[PDB]
């Protein structure tokens, strides 16, 4: 459907302006006639863009009440009103069991509901985004006549009008134009303004001057053009309907949810039938064969395992909020953790989007400025007389003001009215010089030739600020060899000197190696004209030259770029580190965006591209053998003619990956194919040329402060104050959340075994029922569950950093190693402590061990008010049910004490406790509550009626503590041996 | 006692409850201490 | 295979063979020690079963005993258990000084055979004749049902002194020696018959306190036979038979808490 619109667009921008009126049916001057305007308007329809058909909110809930746990829980509450229909109708049960337990498990469901719906959130208004980039009106030219329109009423073929501080409409083919410059940072993410003319200038649309574009807007002067386009016809039309329609898909913490939900919900179905039969063989009545499939389907689901894993999800995100990166999706928290590659957009991302001073050439050297942010470098040069002379040609030979009221911001991010370059020196002389406001004050301006298309240079005469001359100074800059070919001396540390082609030579080696840095390079001479020949009063023509402009002294060199953000190189090294490949992806020229590359660490040193290898070897480009080559830059113009497989092998043949003037559409392509290979995909942007990219990356990243709207909404994370830094961050709480949802969730699961095997047990030893199901919700909805949450506050174990991303195929959230340990190690021993306190509860009431075998059959008739104990002493029905409920009272503080245990085994995968400590303060925390819980659920007045829970004795509540301790050692000596050998076999059989 | 060994047959449910009640309380409060360490 | 390979799936037998087989071994030993902290005689808790449950023979549906007088097999139900009980209280069971003895034929107060040691033989109990149990295959009209006092070890009945106003006011009242038990239904439409030992609508003192299975087997607990000969037909009468003493109590929740809930209706 999408895969139109993933290809390049075609245009007519190479006909002439009489031909593309007979295409349209268009007038060059009057425009349309409003009845062909109507009648176009019905045909096309609206320049208008429609939001695509979403999912409502109803089927996104109920979708989830479907999945698994909740369908079992859902068989479960059905069967507890099937079992309350049967006895409501054969023996009057004025009990509440069934019917209540059906409520409340129905209610689980629900809730449960709640927290996976709440994980599973995808706010996308992608469209609606778009749709603010037209605006409400338009200028056309109907009947001769201009008039402004409702801009939806436009259509293909009318005369429209635009002029600087307008959104283009929609896409026009220039006709006329005076001045007019227009800002396609929506195209190429750069936002230096592109001239517009009607002559045709590139092949290429997209670069072509006479085609101007919807989502764009004129910056400067007027133009006149004919719409060809409208709508979702348009060019960014295409990428709104593409960003807005891309697939979501499901991301890895969701696969990984999904599918241990199989293997449980795999085990329940098992045991659950495997045991129903089993019952019926031993001539169960269907009465209660049902009754004790319930309590398998309770024990054998983790009822609040979900909800932990949401809430550990959402603590992780909250962290992540206090360091400004916030978080529009919850399970986002994660794949950044996951990512294996990250494919960068460059301008406002990796770079400030500010074009700033970089180097200086005055003296015979190169000097380095500070271009981060911050200014976290060092000073190049204060001393020299030199520099201070290029200092003031930098800020005398520029019309760049600051905005008023900025004097609180701090230099370099405050607003300039005036081009990049200029506003670049600007920035420079200030920081470095003081106020340039004051320079221009002391030295006054009386004559200026402002910067020309055919000059190549800008001119100023101003009044020597010095009292001893007050004479006339004369500042001039522009292309580097024009100035050159106007100057005769050079100002060398303070005193001027002949111009021999030495220092030319040595000017034409700084001048190149600028210039190779993809810095942009300006020249900047003066010229003290002398006293006798300029009177104070002397007036300067600046139409004519009035004045000398040759045999000038050449001062300096100073080169500038958009440079990257400060913290990006060294975020760069970390994301490497950890074994994540970083592709650059960007709209801009490919000599900028390799140098940037080189710069923040996208290419290392000393790697080449083909063209590299060539150009040191001066040989051809078909010579070179590729496989020689690891970095490689595509420009879009070839990725365009490439098929997919062919862009495959680019991507696996290349470890340093530069792919620049890419479209909208070819960032889409390129995260496709990174994805294709099997890899999570990050990807980072701020333009709205990100945002398909942005929609499809398994995460993507946008900008906070930098960012457009579009990218904002296309993204599951912002990083609210623009720092790089926190990808590395992002990462790092990625894997640490992974690592930690393994022990929440063996913790969780290793108290299902107890549960579990008292149901079992009361089967096949016709024993008198050891735990309830009630009993049950009591521990995995209320005592588990702060304890399985803290766990998410679990510092790392080892340089998680340090190790590769996880392969997705094999390193899963649950494995076989989890269950082992959870179900057939530390599960079944606390099993035996509940059915150790069990038998204690029973042996110390009169029943001892032996005669319990074959006696529930006695115990459960309602009708023997005389059972013989042990001892020979007789029981009615309701004594030996509080006897009975008591122990399900102490099994289930036998679970409490031994999940304390299983709590501080399951704070570490590898490390002791020893090594790791107990610095986790919610952790301790929910020891205290759980125990709390567990006290007042006991001895509480009224909790044995709405649970039949019993007041324990004392030295209850010790029985399980030699099986709370076994655990601890077991587990401690367990991992003391994958410690002491990284061989296998306890490793690659319990090692989580 | 003898025939006067009525105490054979009772237990103080009433102070069990009012002491199981005070730990669990007094066990909330020292959570509460614990966990307000920093928020 | 499935998992692994063979080697694999050897290795992972012997561990759980070993690792099952020592904490098999551990619970084993948990029990162990549990069992060697209490006593054979005496159980270490008794406040679970401490006021006493009275239990009748006629094995009630729900509570209740509904028949009819004109037909066989609609009482040969209840008629199965009453024998099953009374079975026990025959006197070719009770035979020689070993280990029963002929105690009063009136209700009698207790009788201390020391302490629950083994230091004697099997503590004598008293002999109990069923032929105590006047009038009562059994009553096909109008039920002779047989209550029972729950058995408790070291438990002394105290039945209530004649200080202030009672049930069944001061009649027949052997305050010293007799734990009596009065059925009522208002709805009096019945005829209360009491049969037992000595006569007494009670329970002989002389039976207490119990030892124990281990040091009292082959024990007779005293029964209380209770006849109603009411004259009407064809309707649910509940009668409770309650039981009063000085460890005697009752409970909302359970019903059986020294006292009968019997819902019986000659439907004929
Ligand atoms: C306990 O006493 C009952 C009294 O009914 C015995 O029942 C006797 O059963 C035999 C054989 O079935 C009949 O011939 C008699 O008529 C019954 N009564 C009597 C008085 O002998 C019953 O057998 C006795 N049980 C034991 C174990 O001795
Ligand atoms: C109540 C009692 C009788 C039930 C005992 C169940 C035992 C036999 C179960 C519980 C957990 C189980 C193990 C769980 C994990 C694994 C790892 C997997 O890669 C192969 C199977 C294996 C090794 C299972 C074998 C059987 C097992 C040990
Ligand atoms: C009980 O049986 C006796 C004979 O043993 C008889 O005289 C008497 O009438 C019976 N009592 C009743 C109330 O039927
Ligand atoms: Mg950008
Ligand atoms: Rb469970
Ligand atoms: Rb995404
Ligand atoms: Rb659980």
């Amino acid at each position: 459907l999408d895969e139109l619109k993933k290809e390049v667009s075609m245009d007519d921008h190479k006909l002439s302006l009489d031909e593309l009126h007979n295409k349209y049916g268009t007038d060059l001057t009057r425009g349309l006639t409003n009845a062909r305007a109507k009648e176009i308007l019905a045909r096309d329809g609206p320049n208008s863009l429609t939001p695509p058909p979403t999912t409502p909110e109803w089927i996104k809930f109920c979708r989830q009440l479907f999945g698994g746990f909740s369908i079992l829980l859902w068989i479960g509450a059905i069967l507890c009103f099937l079992a309350y229909g049967i006895q409501a109708a054969t023996e009057d049960e004025p009990a509440n069991d069934n019917l209540y337990l059906g409520v409340v498990l129905s209610t689980v469901v629900i809730v449960t509901g709640c927290f996976s719906y709440y994980q599973e959130a995808k706010s996308s208004r992608i469209m609606d985004s778009f749709k603010n980039m037209v605006p409400q009106q338009a200028l056309v030219i109907r009947d001769g006549e201009k008039s402004t329109i409702n801009a939806e009423f436009v259509v293909a073929g009318d005369l429209v009008e635009v002029k600087g501080g307008d959104r283009i409409p929609a896409d026009l083919r220039i006709i006329s134009a005076h001045g007019c410059k227009v800002d396609n940072s929506s195209l190429t993410g750069e936002s230096e303004p592109q001239t517009r003319s009607p002559e045709f200038s590139s092949e290429n649309p997209l670069e072509t001057r006479n085609i101007a574009f919807f989502s764009t807007n004129c910056v400067e002067g007027t133009a006149r053009g004919v719409v060809v386009y409208t709508g979702d016809r348009t060019v960014m039309g295409r990428i709104a309907t593409l960003a807005s329609g891309l697939e979501v898909g499901r991301t890895p913490i969701a696969i990984e949810i999904e599918h241990f939900i199989h293997i449980i919900t795999g085990v329940a179905v098992f045991l659950g039938v495997s045991f129903f039969i089993l019952s019926l063989i031993l001539g169960y009545s269907w009465l209660e064969a049902v009754i004790f499939l319930i309590g398998i389907i309770v024990a054998n689901v983790p009822e609040g395992l979900l909800a932990t894993v949401t809430v550990c999800l959402t603590l992780t995100a909250k962290r992540m909020a206090r360091k400004n990166c916030l978080v529009k999706n919850l399970e986002a928290v994660e794949t950044l953790g996951s990512t294996s590659t990250i494919c960068s957009d460059k301008t406002g991302t990796l770079t400030q989007n500010r074009m700033t001073v970089a180097h200086m050439w005055f003296d015979n050297q190169i000097h380095e400025a500070d271009t981060t942010e911050n200014q976290s470098g060092a000073a190049f040069d204060k001393t020299s007389a030199t520099w201070s002379a290029l200092s003031r040609i930098a800020a005398l030979c520029n019309r760049a003001v600051f905005q008023a009221g900025q004097d609180n911001v701090p230099i370099l991010k405050r607003s300039v009215a005036g081009d990049a370059s200029e506003s670049a020196l600007l920035k420079c002389i200030e920081l470095c010089c003081g106020s340039v406001q004051g320079m221009r004050d002391r030295n006054p301006k009386i004559v200026e030739i402002p910067f020309n298309s055919t000059n190549k240079y800008q001119l100023s005469i101003h009044e020597n600020e010095k009292s001893s001359e007050s004479r006339y100074l004369l500042v001039m800059k522009g292309a580097p060899e024009r100035i050159l070919d106007r100057c005769s001396t050079i100002l060398l540390n303070g005193a001027e000197e002949p111009l021999k082609e030495d220092m030319k030579e040595a000017f034409q080696n700084a001048y190149l190696e600028l210039g190779g840095l993809g810095e942009r390079v300006l020249g900047f001479c003066h010229f003290a004209l002398p006293e006798d020949k300029y009177n104070e009063g002397y007036p300067f023509d600046a139409d004519e030259p009035n004045f000398p402009t040759t045999d000038l002294c050449f001062v300096g060199l100073m080169a500038m770029i958009d440079p990257p953000r400060a913290a990006v190189p060294d975020a760069v090294g970390k994301c490497r580190s950890a074994g994540i490949k970083v592709i650059m992806v960007t709209g801009d020229h490919p000599i900028t965006a390799k140098a940037i590359a080189k710069g923040v660490g996208i290419i290392s040193e000393g790697n080449e591209t083909i063209e590299d290898i060539a150009a040191r070897l001066n040989i051809p480009i078909g010579q070179v053998n590729p496989r020689d080559a690891k970095a490689c830059v595509v420009h879009g113009s070839d990725l365009k003619d490439l098929s997919t497989e062919v862009l495959d092998d680019i991507l696996h043949y290349h470890t340093e990956i530069v792919f620049a003037r890419t479209s909208p559409q070819q960032k889409l392509i390129i995260v496709e194919g990174c994805q294709r290979q099997g890899a999570i995909v990050a990807v980072t942007g701020d333009g709205v040329n990100d945002s398909p990219a942005l929609k499809k990356a398994d995460i993507g990243v946008a900008m906070g402060i930098s960012g457009s709207d579009v990218s904002k909404q296309a993204a599951d994370m912002i990083l609210l104050d623009d720092n790089f830094a926190s990808i590395v961050t992002g990462v790092e709480e990625g894997r640490l959340i992974f690592d930690n949802l393994k022990k929440s969730i063996a913790y969780t699961l290793t108290s299902n075994i107890p549960e579990i095997t008292p149901f079992l047990v009361f089967i096949i030893g016709n024993v008198p029922l050891p735990l309830g199901t009630v009993t049950i919700l009591c521990i995995d909805l209320g005592t588990d569950m702060v304890p399985a949450i803290s766990l998410a506050y679990e510092q790392a174990e080892s340089d998680i950093m340090k190790r590769q991303p996880r392969n997705p195929k094999t390193d899963k959230l649950v494995n076989e190693r989890l269950i082992s340990m959870a179900y057939g190690q530390i599960g079944m021993i606390q099993a035996l402590g509940g059915f150790f306190s069990y038998f204690v509860i029973l042996a110390e009431n009169g029943f001892l061990p032996m005669d319990l075998i074959g006696k529930r059959v006695r115990w459960d008739d309602r009708w023997i008010s005389d059972v013989e104990d042990s001892f020979g002493q007789q029981w009615t029905y309701e004594q030996r049910k509080i006897v009975e409920f008591t122990c399900h009272t102490s099994f289930f503080i036998s679970i409490v004490v031994v999940q304390w245990a299983d709590l501080i085994i399951c704070k570490t995968r590898r490390n002791s406790i020893f090594q790791q400590g107990m610095k986790n303060k919610i952790l301790i925390f929910g020891l205290f509550e759980e125990t709390a819980l567990a006290a007042f659920l006991s001895y509480c007045p009224g909790t044995d009626v709405a649970l039949r829970m019993y007041p324990l004795k004392p030295s209850w509540w010790f029985c399980a503590f030699p099986y709370s301790l076994i655990i601890f050692l077991y587990d401690e000596m367990r991992r003391f041996i994958i410690r002491r050998s990284p061989g296998g076999w306890v490793e690659q059989e319990t090692y989580y | 006692e003898g025939p006067d060994n009525d105490e054979r047959f009772t237990y103080d449910y009433y102070r069990l409850r009012v002491v199981g009640l005070i730990v669990a309380a007094v066990l909330c409060v020292i959570g509460i201490i614990i966990l307000l360490a920093g928020k | 295979f499935l998992g692994r390979t063979g080697s694999s799936w050897f290795k992972i037998f012997l561990f759980y063979l070993i690792f099952y087989g020592c904490l098999a071994g551990i619970f084993i030993g948990t029990i162990q020690v549990l069992l060697l902290t209490l006593s054979d005689f005496e159980p270490k808790y008794q406040d679970r079963v401490a006021p006493p449950g009275l239990s009748h023979a006629p094995y009630a549906i729900k509570t209740e005993i509904s028949f009819s007088i004109s037909n066989p097999k609609s009482y040969e139900s209840f008629v199965k258990s009453m024998h099953k009980l009374m079975d026990l209280y025959n006197e070719s069971s009770q035979a020689g000084n070993s280990p029963f003895e002929d105690c009063s034929d009136t209700p009698a107060d207790y009788i201390k055979r020391g302490d629950l040691d083994d230091s004697q033989g099997q503590k004598k109990a008293c002999r109990f004749s069923r032929m105590w149990l006047k009038n009562c295959g059994y009553a096909e009209g109008k039920p002779c049902v047989v209550a029972k006092l729950n058995r408790i070890i070291g438990f002394y009945p105290k039945p209530l002194k004649n200080t202030t106003d009672l049930p069944e006011e001061l009649q027949a009242n052997y305050n010293q020696y007799v734990l009596p038990l009065r059925c009522a239904a208002r709805e009096k439409i019945g005829s209360i018959e009491y049969f037992g030992l000595g006569g007494y609508a009670g329970f002989p003192l002389q039976y207490y306190p119990y030892y124990g299975k281990r040091l009292q087997k082959k024990y007779l607990q005293p029964l209380l036979a209770i006849q109603f000969t009411n004259l009407t037909q064809n309707m649910e009468l509940r009668i409770e038979c309650k039981v009063y003493g000085e460890n005697i109590d009752y409970s909302e929740k359970d019903r059986f808490r020294g006292r009968f809930e019997v819902k019986i209706e000659v439907k004929s």
